[PDB]
RNA sequence: UGAGAAAAGCCUUCUCUAGCGAUC
């Protein structure tokens, strides 16, 4: 029950109650999917 | 006859299913914390 | 039947539930049931009554009138009354909210009765009904249990 | 919101207050049909409407005129008409037209508001209502009769 | 919506639809029957 | 309201105008000028938009009373 | 986490969240979102639709017509009154539910328990009242539904034990119903203190009998399976019922005095009983006979079970005049004889009719 | 990248459209 290593609780750099410039990163990872389709723009 | 006795057994499957759900029902009310009552009256018959 | 021997009267009856053979044929079944029980007794009744059985289009008055039957004859064996009920009760039990009703007074009324049957034909009564028939008798035995009938 | 609920309500105040001025209506009275004037204009207010709230609008006030119409009598004061009469029968013919106006299709609402014309309305009121009705309905003989009976 | 219909094309849909209810009709009676046959033979299996 | 004129207490001609439909043929008035039909409507519509429904015995088990949105999307 | 308990017990029904928001609203016969999109007037329509439709089958009603449903009614909310009219309020409710409790399963019931629950809140401040209204009925789904209203998430509820039925939304088994009863004796004096305040009740009115009827059957049903279920009932049950017993012995509703009966008759079965207690059961048993005219012969077979399955010499000699005053006692017992064995009641009245002679 | 990474359930803060409302 009880916890080591624990800190108080602060503001994390992620939220959006901060500013775009602000904010650390969006922290996603994309995966193409294999069902997705791909789609490029190839001028003929 | 045989019919009548389907029934008879399948009244009783759903009322076991019931039963399993709902509980046994052994268990009673967990008890209280009490915290006594401040600034209570009270009457001296030493004024008498 | 007014002025004529019972055997044409049998004849014309016969002969009417060969030509009809459709729904009109309800009322023709009802009538010829009606005259075996007044130009004989209980026995020919028995007899009309067994060889029509099977004649599918039916109606709940051919079976009411046949359990009315039972109950006014002295012998009342409870056995017959109940073998009535579940043929009523095949054909119409999945419409008919009033036959169900019937058959639980039955068991419960009748003296000789066992009213022990109640709690199987309420639960019986409650998957064969269908859509609104099923609210209609749940109401109507919840007004049973009070007074009101 | 209730900024024009507000605008209608201080509208309404002065023949309150005038009621108030003749002994008619007592102080918890008019604090009673303020209250229920408030709830009434707050329900045809919103921005999903029904024409539930235009009705008992119209008929809160038909009740009120009546109520006053009888307590005149019997205090036998004449006087002042047009501060409160005219001016419930105002509210109550804007009322309509806007009910009117969002419902053009039901006939039973405009011959409801040429009956109130009728009873409380000066005459040239229920003209104009007739030729707004002739305008947008005129496949209905029945409503030519009834205009021509007039 | 629909075009107006001819009297020839009028009396086809009549007869086409006089067969539907000829053929429902009778299978109906061809249900009865079953019934009949089922109950004959073998009765304990048709309560059951 | 419908036909009462002043032409009827100055009678003048023994009929008057008859306007075919009728405040009872129609549904009536909405407003009453003396001493309910949308609201029975109303009532009416509500009811059928009800949880207790035909075949609620027949059910097994009752659908939840409520439940979070998240578990909804 | 001392305050978050301590704030947990603070709560009063009273400073609900509910009362001061709409985005959830407590309906019996409507989904939270469609029942939160109703205004008073509908709710009021319905509720006064609903005991219209029941003055019809049962005029008594007629009495709640000012009360509960009217304009003061529609006006009315309890919040902002005293504890007086808390009180009075709450009396009031509780009365109309006992004449409720019969047609629970017809519609307007429905209809009328919809209005009470939009107004005044019992789920919150009548839970006794609505649980004791709703619990012969507990096999059916409006009683789940009715369970499903209420909030009893709390281990240290009363009710706690309803909650899977809450949680599940199914019916509850009448075996758990048994357990609770026979384990827990508040649950027991509820059903007796219920069953007792409804028949007060409704004595007043004549002709009566019948609406008390299913009720009745409940308090017969479960009691006598809760004695069968106890692996040894202990002296607090019979305590406990001997009160009750009492006063259902000295009524005159008919089912009220055969419940009372049978649960003798089945305490008389399990437990061997002291013979100070064997007398004063069989004193009440035939000193209170002829109340009743039609249940004679009943009251006579189970005196004969109370004397068969106890010690011989139980009964004294204090019971025998009323005993024999009854009218046509010797041929009730030729007619019980004609089937059953009448042999101890028998063999201990002769030993003191000669004496008598 | 380094309040390590991965998964389930409860609150809080906010974003979009789409009808709806303006007719007196």
């Amino acid at each position: 029950t009880r916890k080591y290593a624990t800190m108080k609780r602060m503001l994390s750099l992620r939220d959006q109650r901060l500013k775009e410039k602000d904010r650390l990163k969006p922290k996603k990872k994309e995966k193409k999917d294999p069902s997705a389709l791909k789609e490029r723009e190839v001028p003929q | 006859e045989n019919r009548a006795k389907l029934e008879a057994r399948l009244r009783t499957l759903e009322d076991r299913g019931i039963r399993k759900i709902s509980g046994t029902g052994k268990a009673l009310a967990k008890t209280e914390k009490y915290e006594h009552k401040s600034e209570v009256k009270t009457y001296d018959p030493s004024g008498d | 039947e007014g002025a004529k021997s019972q055997e044409d009267t049998e004849a014309v009856f016969k002969k009417a539930l060969l030509a009809v053979i459709g729904a009109d044929s309800v009322t023709l079944k009802n009538k010829y049931l009606d005259w075996a029980y007044r130009s004989g007794g209980y026995k020919k009744a028995r007899a009309v009554f067994k060889s029509l059985q099977e004649s599918r289009p039916f109606s709940v008055d051919f079976f009411r009138k046949m359990i009315q039957f039972e109950k006014e004859q002295e012998s009342c064996n409870m056995a017959n009354i109940r073998e009535y009920y579940e043929r009523a009760l095949r054909e119409f039990g999945s419409a008919d909210s009033d036959l169900w009703m019937d058959y639980m007074k039955e068991e419960l009324n009748h003296p000789l009765g066992r009213p022990e049957n109640c709690g199987q034909i309420y639960w019986r009564a409650m998957k064969m009904l269908q859509g609104e028939s099923a609210e209609a008798f749940v109401a109507k035995h919840a007004m049973h249990q009070t007074g009101h009938l | 919101m209730a900024e024009i609920i507000q605008e209608r309500i201080e509208d309404r105040l002065p023949e309150l207050e005038q009621l108030e001025r003749i002994g008619l209506f007592s102080h918890a009275e008019i604090k009673a049909i303020i209250k229920k004037a408030s709830d009434l204009e707050y329900k045809i207010q919103r921005r999903t409407l029904f024409k539930e709230d235009f009705i008992n609008y119209v008929q809160y006030e038909i009740n009120l005129l009546e109520l006053i119409q009888r307590r005149r009598t019997r205090i036998g004061y004449s006087f002042k008409k047009d501060e409160i009469e005219n001016s419930i029968v105002h509210r109550v013919q804007g009322v309509f037209q806007r009910a009117s106006a969002k419902w053009k299709d039901d006939v039973q609402l405009w011959l409801s508001y040429v009956a109130f014309c009728k009873k409380w309305a000066t005459k040239t009121r229920l003209s104009k209502v007739f030729s707004a009705m002739l305008a947008i309905h005129s496949n209905k003989p029945a409503l030519w009769i009834m205009a021509a009976k007039w | 919506m629909g075009t107006e219909v001819s009297e020839e094309d009028i009396c086809n849909i009549l007869h086409l639809c006089t067969q539907v209810i000829e053929i429902s009709e009778y299978r109906t009676q061809l249900y009865e029957y079953l019934q009949n046959r089922m109950m004959a033979i073998a009765p304990n299996v048709t309560v059951m | 309201f419908l036909n009462s004129t002043k032409a009827k207490l100055l009678k003048l001609t023994s009929s008057s105008i008859d306007p075919g439909l009728s405040i009872k043929q129609l549904g009536g008035l909405y407003i009453n000028f003396n001493a309910t039909q949308i609201k029975e409507k109303k009532k009416n519509e509500l009811l059928q938009k009800a949880v207790i429904t035909p075949d609620f015995e027949k059910n097994h088990c009752v659908p939840p009373y409520s439940e979070s949105k998240y578990q909804l999307q | 986490t001392s305050l978050a308990q301590q704030l947990q017990r603070l709560a009063l029904p009273q400073s609900d969240a509910s009362l001061l928001s709409r985005d959830e609203v407590a309906s019996l016969l409507f989904d939270p979102k469609e029942a939160a999109t109703i205004d008073r007037d509908t709710a009021f329509a319905i509720g006064c639709t609903g005991l219209e439709e029941l003055l019809g089958i049962d005029p008594s009603f007629e009495q709640f017509e000012a009360p509960l449903f009217s304009q003061l009614a529609k006006t009315l909310e309890r919040s902002v009154q005293t504890k007086a009219v808390n009180k009075q309020l709450d009396e009031n409710i509780s009365l109309f539910l006992i004449h409720l409790s019969p047609y629970f399963l017809l519609k307007p019931a429905q209809k009328c328990l919809e209005w009470l629950i939009h107004r005044f809140h019992i789920h919150l401040y009548n839970q006794d009242s609505l649980i004791a209204c709703v619990l012969p009925y507990h096999e059916t789904r409006i009683f789940v539904r009715v369970i499903q209203l209420l909030k009893i998430n709390n281990s240290k509820h009363r009710w706690f034990w309803l909650l899977p039925v809450k949680q599940s939304g199914v019916p509850l088994a009448k075996g758990t119903l048994i357990t609770h009863c026979y384990k827990d004796l508040g649950f027991m004096d509820f059903i007796c203190s219920l069953v007792t305040k409804s028949v007060k009740v409704f004595a007043e009115y004549p002709g009566s009998s019948a609406q008390l009827r299913v009720l009745l059957a409940f308090y017969a049903s479960t009691i006598v399976s809760a004695l069968v279920a106890a692996e040894d009932v202990s002296d607090n049950i019979i305590a406990k019922l001997f009160p009750y017993i009492q006063k259902g012995l000295k009524s005159s509703l008919p089912d009220y005095r055969a419940a009372t009966y049978m649960i003798i008759c089945q305490i008389s079965v399990k437990v061997t009983m002291e013979n100070t207690f064997v007398n004063s059961l069989a004193s009440q048993i035939i000193k209170t006979l002829t109340k009743i005219p039609s249940l004679i012969k009943d009251g006579l077979s189970c005196l004969i079970v109370l004397l068969q399955r106890q010690k011989p010499e139980s009964l004294g000699k204090k019971p025998f005049p009323h005993l024999c005053n009854v009218p046509d006692l010797i041929t009730i017992l030729h007619g019980i004889s004609e089937t059953y064995d009448v042999s101890p009641l028998l063999h201990y009245m002769l030993p003191h009719l000669v004496v008598s002679i």
